[PDB]
């Protein structure tokens, strides 16, 4: 099974460097081009950088060419985009991405991204409130924080059945805030046990909330 | 650049029926007889995955109600019937000359029997009144369509500027969409008021349904 896991995004200045990491398994990694594709907060797919299987020929967009530099490790399997003189618009999802062998006219497998944010804001972790109860509704709180993403899961992955966690909004003070909520039946309340488990990465945040 | 334009940008097909998305390119991705857009799915906390390459040839592993067409600069998307799991947002994507460029997305919607939300309200919790700020949180669940009207009303008085709204993305099983909405106040002004209701008015709703709690 092919698999690529990018590591190493977060938090940064303008005007700052940062080096992203994406770890190949399950195939050949010197036998394929590469590229480095981000997916802005709008939505949108940007392709940022390629290197070929041969010469260590790289190719960027205007966009970031000068700033960006990929690179490979082939005995290592890894991959890497090394980013300097960073701008707010290059805050994004970076996915590290395969191209189709041969033709390699096509994206054959993707990583689950690493997200950087390029800003002179603070991190910020979040504070996690009760949302406290046919069907009985229930949830957390996720308030305040800064930046972009926070994970969530209930009673440690064994809960996800009527689980919905919110995307988050933007407060006007700059920081986000979502609930995430799960229906269950209104007798289990008394014997069940119910914890919302929240990861804030970019400020080090691990919470567990009884409900 | 070889800009690529999508339309429409969003589109709602309902169950059965036939899906038709479009992608302009600036100029012709032809070569030497094949013409290189490729289509993307992608769905919510997921990367994209391709399901056409090379305007019309389907990826192992897609199903058949997926295909594409076109050439030069005029290509299409075809689904056909459309199932509930193919809301999705969709990407057409050029790989004939560098830089690699994508169009901005199509966002699918499946359209399905209209289905009330079950409506919960929340008070805040003591913990958070002590840092002085009291958020209360309204839950619409699994409803169809989207349209809904959240109103808060405060000792029967209704709010406006204090509330925000999030909703989930259309369910893969059932088409169905989740809504909170946040009403946030100051502490002093939260122990101003006895009567907390969140009235909601939907398609599927035989009249508002209000969900309410006394401080
Ligand atoms: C592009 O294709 C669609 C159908 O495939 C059609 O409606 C449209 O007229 C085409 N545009 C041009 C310029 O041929």
């Amino acid at each position: 099974e092919v698999k690529l896991v990018e590591s190493g995004g977060g938090l940064v200045q303008p005007g700052g460097s940062l080096k992203l990491s994406c770890a190949a398994s399950g195939f050949t990694f010197s036998r394929y081009t590469m590229s480095w594709v981000r997916q802005t907060p709008e939505k949108r797919l940007e392709w940022v950088a390629k290197i070929r299987n041969v010469g260590g020929i790289t190719y960027y967009p205007d966009t970031v060419k000068g700033r960006f530099t990929i690179s490979r490790d082939n005995a290592k399997n890894t991959l890497y985009l090394q980013m300097s003189s960073l701008k707010s618009e290059d805050t994004a999802m970076y996915y590290c991405a395969r191209h189709y062998y041969g033709s390699e006219d096509y994206f054959d497998y993707w990583g689950q991204g690493t997200t950087l944010t390029v800003s002179s804001a603070s991190t910020k972790g979040p504070s996690v409130f009760p949302l406290a109860p046919g069907t009985a509704a229930l949830g957390c709180l996720v308030k305040d924080y800064f930046p972009e993403p926070v994970t969530v899961s209930w009673n440690s992955g064994a809960l996800t059945s009527g689980v919905h966690t919110f995307p988050a909004v933007l407060q006007s003070s700059g920081l986000y805030s979502l609930s995430s909520v799960v229906t269950v039946p209104s007798s289990s309340l008394g014997t069940q046990t119910y914890i919302c488990n929240v990861n804030h990465k970019p400020s080090n945040t691990k919470v567990d909330k009884k409900v | 650049d070889n800009v690529l334009t999508q339309s429409p940008a969003s589109l709602a097909v309902s169950l059965g029926q036939r899906a038709t998305i479009s992608c302009k390119a600036s100029q012709s991705v032809d070569y030497d007889g094949d013409s290189y857009m490729n289509w993307y799915q992608q769905k919510p906390g997921q990367p994209p995955k391709v399901f056409i390459y090379a305007a019309s040839n389907l990826e192992s592993g897609i199903p058949a109600r997926f295909s594409g067409s076109g050439s030069g600069t005029n290509f299409t998307l075809n689904i056909h019937p459309v199932e509930e799991e193919d809301a999705a947002t969709y990407y057409c994507q050029q790989s004939n000359e560098d830089p690699w460029t994508f169009g901005g997305g199509t966002k699918l919607e499946i359209k399905r029997t209209v289905a009330a939300p079950s409506v919960f309200i929340f008070p805040p919790s003591d913990e958070q009144l002590k840092s002085g700020t009291a958020s209360v949180v309204c839950l619409l669940n699994n409803f169809y369509p989207r349209e809904a009207k959240v109103q808060w009303k405060v000792d029967n008085a209704l709010q406006s500027g204090n509330s925000q709204e999030s909703v989930t993305e259309q369910d893969s099983k059932d088409s169905t969409y989740s809504l909170s909405s946040t009403l946030t106040l100051s502490k002093a002004d939260y122990e101003k008021h006895k009567v907390y209701a969140c009235e909601v008015t939907h398609q599927g709703l035989s009249s508002p349904v209000t969900k309410s709690f006394n401080r």
